[PDB]
């Protein structure tokens, strides 16, 4: 329980104090009040800044990623599908994560997942409930190469098993950094002679995520798409800079064209007229 | 009056005499690290009056239609004696800093500076899928320079400074520890600046840690008789500076 | 004046007679084009609803031997916009004076019939017109350049709040980032 | 081994139950009730502070 | 709550204290710590030997075998399936066994059940949901010979029973050794004239499992595949040994074919070059 | 030299000048094939993350009546790796000498820009090259070998840890062990 | 017993096992400068790990018929890391030192080395009325040679062994902090040497403070079939090591 | 019949509740909270220990 500020009265005033009067140019943001201009009554004031805390910000699920992945091909690289595990590639929780430069936060994991029966000329079968697995590896683990690869077997690995029309699946994972908090930003080099690539893509390294089906080959092909939605939750977050302007290009750098500071008036004065 | 103000780190004394206030970072004071914070195990080196004092950078000339400048700051420093070398025979290194910006003009001239101080200022490129060469990130105290209007050269920074280099609104560019240079009140911009990383130690050649940033605001204007060349000259002097893991001389 | 530095520059200088308008906007931090992309006008466009007290600091950009007197007037609605120096000083307003204290903050009262304003647009909820007019011009010695240059600050007081989540008007991507 | 502590509730006019279920601290709930704050470190982040009445740069 | 031991500060030294010089021939560790050689200065080290204790390493669950079984067939003996019970038929859970000798632990078995439609002409059906039935036969029991077969009916015998869409059947199990410790190696015969079998093979002695569909002979033929997945828990463990080099062969003994002891250098000094 | 147990044997004799490498190695434990399928090597390999300090002991198997010195130095990274015994001296190093008491230990200080490294080889988390010199030769009466071996070991300190679970790299199978 | 000894200066330790005692200079072992002895005015720098450890010199070769070796020590550590680099920055340099020698061998041969430690060993020429070149009195860690005979070589020392460069009796040359190297008992010579001149801190390019001389007395004797290369191998390591004067790099 | 006990957490900076509920102790879940260790039986596992600053086979 913590509200904001009061306003306390005040009356007319002739003298050498001189609140208004300040200089921005130490840096440093005046403290004026209302009460200090002009004149203004008591006000109880009961509002509470509590939907505006760091906590409450950044912990609501996001779609970060879309993975598609089938249950019979003729290729077998497109019976799975992968991803190499970054925020950056959806804008709105990017563009949230970067008000800060380090951040420290546990994440909670929700997958939505949703079959679609493709087109073909045998769409009239009986299929029992497809049962998907999400297996995540570790940075540096094992990589499975087919639906059928012995890499699947997840005797260290985390895994989860999910069977048509649950609920979504949902597991909790604790800060993971080896450093002390998530750098958003890295202003440096991958190796010590200054060259190799220059950003956040060398702090990365966080595993990624395989995705298949537990079934067979079946005899009509259906369509799975599942949707990763992370939610930051225990959030520390230090050192703010300022919002994005412009819109993102790639993931892997911030890179960008030029845009425009602001939206045009075609006037500088108002009035009462067309405005 | 409170205008006067005079600092002494080492062997080198700067006085000034229209100074206006000294921002300290974020309230904090640069300070060694303690062994509960700490990581690796062997003993620091602690030089104290050989590294911890002022090295003047090269002067920069400011016309009417000049754009902004910035320097890269664990790396302008290579070439600034037993700081630099400090720097090459060592692995990890820790310090914070003051840097203090001199600028001075006449009552008859006009004109407002904004010295920023800015963490992690990661920065674009000209071209989008392109790398950016070291030699113009940083150049050491040879300072880039920003552009007025889109920049498109080879293997250089996006140079617009209604962007900072950063995408950004530079309007918005006042969050970060920060003064101006007016040149009605103004001489001098005083900026402590502890550390700030994610890790307690950090190599100092593979990381840059912040990026100093003058960008003038109100262009520089005066009349048909005033003086036309107006230098603006930074003085840096590392605090706290301590050093771990020593081994031989080169950085690849 | 968007694509370079000079959208920040407003432009003043010495006039004939007096009594001029120098700029003006309205109070809408988040819909306003003008503080749309301030860190307040970002901060409150992730929100919906907000309240609380304004500051607005001008910082005189001229030179050391140049004096001048504005008009900061601020002006709840429900009449239209004043028109002339004589229906601005009716408002909340503040005369500032050019001196070695080389900037002034007009701190916008919280003047509302709710608690809550809302950040888009709308009949029911607006909040006033900021304005600024000449009290005295700008008198400048000899060998001195007369026009000169104001820049303008914003910023929210101790009693401000933000209330209902959204997402941003400015986030538009259309495929993914490879 | 349960915490009662009070609701979010309006001015002018509670106490739910929570019991933690898993064996690490990164499965509990969310903090949504850290209503602190501290702006001296960005508002007013200088030395030698100044009085708000005195011309402070006098 | 243990920490690890912190690092004290040294000084200078010159005198007949030796920490360095030692004698590795008595078969002893030296206890050399990096505060004897150099001066090192006070590090207070919060580091916890928690995710390397013997239980955090082998408690994870592990897929031991995969059983296969039909529900239509003109043959009846591949209608069911059977496993004579070991852990040593997959090389991740047997290697990360084999690091002790003698083990002591409770086991926890998961079941993975997955149905595929086989292929025919008739696929276009409307197939109920699947029940299948798992029993555990202990050493000696009478053996089913059939999917109708009487012995089926579980008086006795552990069994359990899972429809189809459900989360995967678990139950836990005690220690069953009739020494005092699972023998993970078994140095000797069978017979007492030291002939007969040589290794692990006489004491595993465990059970085994069967598998079968509760429902009769459907129109379709569909193929069911079920995983077993142990975890050990509860765990002790003894005198410990190396880790196996070679590649295994078989389940019932220890042989191999002789591998080199790492991988080769072709140098011997390394140097700035390209190494 | 895998297919034998020459693969531990270090050879180490009498030198022309003085002041050559012995052998040397990158400290990876758990990437480096040196120790990779050390005890050390293997346990490491079973986990993603490392923390701490590592012994190595050298044991001479030569004979009663041989004399030598040696330089057993640890450089940590930044620079490359040190060319003569003039820039191996330059880092953490003990000179070693053979005597009664027959074995040596350099214990390799943990020196870390993090708390843990990778197990797995990366650029940000290198560690550092091990390596040995001739200090003085091995002097050896007559009627006596020239050639001797130094066996080397390796261990954690009391102050070592490791962090994240996964999978061997080493178990590769195909089919089932029917 | 006591001829194991174990010696710890930084991130450096020699462990000995054959080793005879240690000579501490004339009593005093190595301090920093006190207040009352101080002559300077300003902070002196103290690195204290980045300087006081052990640096390996050059391993020198030792035949029936070599004669001796000479190194000049503030001199033979130029480029030997922080302690060169904090050399070639500031004016005035103050320290100590730590000098143990290397020579192994087996029970079968026999030799014995004379390790001396002589302060201001200001040498002669080869020709009387001639100039020394700074290559032949020193040569940094590569050591110079003393000859059997007199040598008259142009812009050299005179290199004869019974008159060690200086013009004294050989055997008198005891007088100095010494130890030998014998080859049936020893295997080490520790020399522990404080700081020993006319002023309190001086230049050390422009001076040398001391010379290490290794003289075989008896000769270096084996059979036939005993290994012939015995190198020697000298390690040093400066102690309570303080520098004064900041200035540029150079010597000149 | 519950029992509390602390949570997994980091250093700089819990209670979780626990109800057995079946009539074995084969049932209880994985006992992963004992950190304890005791390398004296592997490292120096010899009669007439040593000391570690002699020389030791002196
Ligand atoms: C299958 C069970 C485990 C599920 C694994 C899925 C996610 C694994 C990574 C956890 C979340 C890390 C996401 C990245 C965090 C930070 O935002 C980024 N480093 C950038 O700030
Ligand atoms: C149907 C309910 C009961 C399920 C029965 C399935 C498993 C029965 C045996 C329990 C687990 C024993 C597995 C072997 C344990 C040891 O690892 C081996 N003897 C080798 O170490």
């Amino acid at each position: 329980v913590v509200r904001v500020a009061d306003t306390m009265p005040s009356g007319p005033s002739n003298s050498e104090s001189i609140p208004a009067l300040t200089a921005a140019e130490t840096g440093h943001t005046s403290q004026v009040v209302p009460s200090d201009t002009i004149q203004t009554r008591h006000v109880r004031n009961f509002h509470v800044r509590s939907e505006s805390s760091v906590e409450n910000f950044l912990s609501r699920s996001a779609c970060v990623y879309i993975v598609e992945y089938k249950t019979r091909d003729d290729t077998p690289d497109k019976m799975y599908d992968s991803w190499v595990i970054n925020t950056r590639q959806v804008a709105q929780l990017r563009r949230k994560l970067e008000f800060f430069t380090y951040v420290r936060f546990d994440v909670e994991v929700t997958f939505v997942i949703t079959s679609v029966q493709d087109d073909s000329t045998r769409q009239n079968t009986d299929t029992p409930a497809l049962t998907h697995q999400i297996m995540y590896v570790p940075p540096g683990g094992p990589i499975p190469q087919a639906v059928d690869d012995y890499n699947w077997q997840t005797s260290t690995n985390p895994s989860v098993f999910w069977t048509e029309g649950n609920a979504p699946p949902r597991m909790s994972i604790p800060f993971m950094s080896v450093g002390n908090a998530y750098s958003n930003f890295y202003d440096g080099w991958s190796h010590f002679s200054q060259t190799g690539v220059y950003g956040f893509n060398t702090l990365n390294n966080m595993g990624k995520l395989y995705f298949r089906h537990v079934n067979d080959k079946t005899i009509s092909p259906i369509t799975s798409k599942v949707r990763i939605y992370f939610k930051p939750k225990h959030v520390k977050a230090w050192v703010p800079r300022p919002p994005r302007l412009c819109e993102y290009t790639h993931k892997d750098n911030v890179d960008f064209e030029p845009k425009g500071v602001t939206t045009s008036r075609t006037q500088l004065t108002i009035s009462n007229s067309t405005h | 009056s409170d205008r006067v103000r005079s600092i002494t780190l080492g062997n080198s004394t700067i006085t000034t005499q229209e100074s206006a206030n000294v921002v300290v970072g974020y309230g904090v004071w640069p300070d060694y690290l303690s062994d509960e914070e700490a990581t690796a195990e062997d003993q620091p080196t602690q030089p104290d009056v050989a590294t911890c004092r002022f090295y003047t950078l090269d002067s920069v000339s400011w016309m009417k239609e000049s754009q902004g400048w910035w320097w890269k700051f664990p790396d302008a420093l290579r070439d600034m004696g037993l700081f630099g070398q400090n720097m090459q025979y060592h692995y990890l290194g820790r310090s914070g800093y003051t840097i203090h910006v001199q600028c001075n003009a006449s009552k008859f001239h006009q004109g407002c500076l904004l010295v920023v101080c800015v963490p992690e200022a990661e920065m674009g490129a000209a071209n989008i899928n392109e790398k950016i060469n070291r030699e113009h990130l940083s150049n050491g105290e040879v300072a880039n320079t920003f552009s007025g209007t889109k920049s498109s050269n080879t293997n250089d920074v996006q140079q617009a400074v209604f962007n900072a280099g950063m995408g950004v609104a530079v309007g918005n560019l006042t969050i970060f520890p920060h003064q101006w240079i007016n040149l009605r009140t103004n001489n001098c911009a005083t900026i402590v600046m502890p550390y700030i990383n994610s890790v307690p130690m950090d190599n100092m050649f593979r990381h840059y840690n912040f990026t100093l940033m003058i960008i003038p605001f109100a262009k520089l204007d005066y009349a048909a008789g005033s003086s036309t060349y107006i230098p603006i000259t930074v003085t840096v002097a590392p605090m706290c500076a301590e050093y771990n893991g020593l081994r031989l001389a080169g950085h690849q | 004046n968007v694509n370079s530095l000079e959208a920040y520059r407003i432009p003043v200088h010495s006039v004939t007679e007096t009594g001029a308008q120098v700029f003006g906007f309205t109070l809408q931090p988040g819909a306003d084009t003008v503080m749309e992309r301030t860190l307040l006008g970002e901060i409150l466009n992730y929100y919906a609803n907000w309240s609380g007290s304004i500051k607005l600091t001008f910082m005189y950009c001229g030179s050391a031997m140049a004096t001048g007197k504005f008009l900061l007037a601020y002006s709840p609605p429900g009449a239209g916009v004043p028109k002339n120096r004589r229906e601005a000083m009716l408002g909340t307003h503040i005369i500032w004076d050019i001196g070695l204290q080389s900037s002034c903050v007009l701190c916008v009262p919280w003047i509302s019939q709710t608690h809550y304003r809302f950040v888009s647009k709308d009949i029911y909820t607006d909040a006033g017109f900021i304005t600024c007019w000449y009290q005295t011009s700008i008198v400048v010695p000899a060998e001195v350049q007369n026009q000169s240059v104001i820049l303008c600050f914003v910023s929210a007081c101790n009693d401000f709040s933000v209330r209902l989540l959204r997402d941003s008007p400015f986030v538009r991507q259309t495929a993914f980032y490879q | 081994g349960a915490q009662v502590s009070t609701q979010k509730t309006g001015a002018h006019e509670i106490h739910y139950t929570n019991i933690n279920y898993y064996k690490d601290a990164a499965s509990n709930s969310a903090n949504r009730q850290d209503f602190t704050q501290d702006p001296g470190k960005f508002t007013e982040p200088v030395k030698d502070i100044m009085v708000k009445s005195l011309p402070a740069l006098n």
